[PDB]
């Protein structure tokens, strides 16, 4: 309403004046289903510059911090009802924030629902559950017979609102959640997205099977990049799509630039014999025309690979990659390093994203592409 | 407290550059009938039924 | 009826007929009726979650109580 008699009462019902003269208001005000104590008390007229307001020591924990703004706020604000509609706000502000803190789950609907749908899955599923019951963990098959698993991360109310899903694979998971459906059906929704990934599986399982794959160690099911090691000191990198696996990646070549020269050549002149109906390292070996080496010995073959700058190997994710363009140096390096290194020498020239200078060990044109 | 109430406090000083005191109160289950402190935020306490921990850190 | 085991719980430890042997607290039976079973993951699982779920429950309840009685007030 317009004056406060009624709009009082409509925007804060529990406020009952207690004495006579509306001087003592004391009761509850709402905040996100939460009735919280109060009790105003005015002078003898009606203004707030001063006035009274206790609380319950709920409340105080509630509006700690809020503690300057509110007593500003007596000051500034020129109505009680308009006092009680901005006090309101603040107090709203005050639990949205601390959500971590006000926060519960319904004993009936919640886990009684929850244990009938697990059971609906069936508990060879199931492998990891939270004590708070708020994350769930579930796991499913390949055809292939590969083992994948499913983050659910469940609400107060898990029905009515999405649960929070996390899964590894590559390609973006998208859950037509219902207030109906179940975690059944987003369940049957991830084996349908398992299934149509199922090809990029097998094509990273045939390289990290048969090939010395190099710097996704222990590569993650996210993982959609593999720099396979050939020959020696020289490797290729991959990038494929999920969508079309068969077909051609973008690949590239590392090395010595009078090695790679004839697997880029050799690439290009026998490419459209590129074939999609084959495997990637099948298609790539009558492709490149050559093998591979299937573990060596991968931990130490015979090089000292690290930078022979830094003498380390895994500077901050960087591989020793960058090396020489000579038979009797072979040395390889990090870009950093070998970047600071050249960066500094007075020799060295550089073009647009390329410097040109000596190799550390053998002093012979060495390139460095930023 | 004994029905189950604890309390909480802590030195904030973020949001406004003044230091505030955040407080919690948690409200644990049982009539406890006595408690401790362990090293690095953690408390036993004890119901009549077990003795249970919590760890704040 | 005594704590033998030494977890933080009572067992119940059973003697069988002395008919089997003339030997002492020989064929014995410890038993918690729980976990805890001595003698001579897929439901196991989801009981820590509920029994907290009960404990919570109980606080709210309680909540409510004292809720209640403040109002009544
Ligand atoms: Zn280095
Ligand atoms: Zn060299």
């Amino acid at each position: 309403m317009a004056v406060t008699e009624a709009s009082l009462l409509r925007q804060c019902p529990l406020l009952l004046p207690q004495n006579r003269s509306k001087t003592v208001y004391e009761g509850f005000i709402s905040a996100q289903g939460r009735d919280f104590h109060l009790r105003i008390v005015l002078p003898e007229d009606l203004q707030l510059k001063n006035a009274r307001l206790l609380c319950s020591w709920q409340l105080r924990t509630i509006l700690s911090g809020y503690h300057r703004i509110v007593q500003q706020r007596m000051q500034h604000s020129p109505d009680l009802m308009s006092f009680m509609m901005e006090l309101k706000m603040l107090l709203e502000v005050a639990l949205k924030n601390r959500q971590e803190l006000y926060a519960l789950p319904p004993p009936p609907q919640f886990y009684s629902s929850l244990i009938e749908e697990i059971g609906t899955l069936g508990w060879d599923k199931l492998v990891y559950a939270d004590t708070c019951f708020s994350t769930i963990k579930l796991k499913a098959e390949d055809a292939s017979g590969r083992e994948h698993l499913i983050t659910l991360k469940l609400k107060a109310k898990y029905p009515a609102e999405s649960p929070d899903y996390f899964v590894d694979f590559p390609v973006p998971f998208c859950a037509s959640w219902t207030p109906q459906s179940s975690l059944i059906s987003i369940y049957s929704q991830f084996l349908a997205a398992i299934e149509s990934l199922k090809a990029f599986w097998d094509v990273m399982d045939e390289i990290d099977e048969k090939t010395w794959v190099l710097e996704p160690e222990k590569p993650p099911r996210s993982a959609t990049a593999r720099r396979i090691a050939l020959g020696n000191n020289v490797s290729i990198n991959i990038e494929v799509d999920p969508r079309h696996p068969t077909m051609l990646p973008e690949c590239f070549f590392l090395g010595a630039d009078h090695v790679v020269k004839p697997l880029g050549i050799k690439l290009s002149r026998n490419i459209h014999l590129w074939d999609p109906e084959n495997s990637v390292l099948q298609n790539l070996k009558d492709v490149l025309e050559i093998d591979f080496p299937a573990r060596a010995i991968l931990e130490k073959s015979d090089f000292t690979m690290d930078c022979g700058i830094c003498y380390a190997y895994q500077l901050d994710g960087t591989i020793p990659d960058q090396v020489c363009d000579n038979s009797q140096c072979g040395q390889p390096f990090h870009q950093i390093c070998l970047y600071e290194w050249l960066r500094g020498l007075l020799t060295s020239r550089q073009s647009f994203n390329i410097i040109f200078g000596e190799c550390p060990y053998c002093s012979k044109p060495i390139t460095l592409k930023m | 407290g004994h029905h189950g109430r604890m309390l909480a406090i802590k030195a904030s000083w973020d949001e406004s550059g003044k230091l505030v005191p955040e407080l919690r109160e948690y409200c644990l289950p049982g009539p406890v009938l006595c408690a401790a402190c362990g090293g690095g935020g953690r408390v036993y306490h004890s119901t009549p039924s077990d003795l249970c921990v919590v760890d704040l850190s | 009826i005594d704590d033998f085991i030494g977890s933080g719980t009572e067992q119940v430890l059973l003697l069988f007929k002395d008919s089997l042997n003339s030997d002492c607290l020989t064929s014995f039976k410890i038993t918690d009726l729980g976990k805890i079973n001595y003698s001579s993951e897929n439901r196991y699982l989801v009981v820590p979650p509920l029994e907290t779920g009960l404990k919570v429950c109980f606080s709210s309840f309680r909540e409510l109580r004292q809720h209640l009685l403040l109002k009544e007030k």
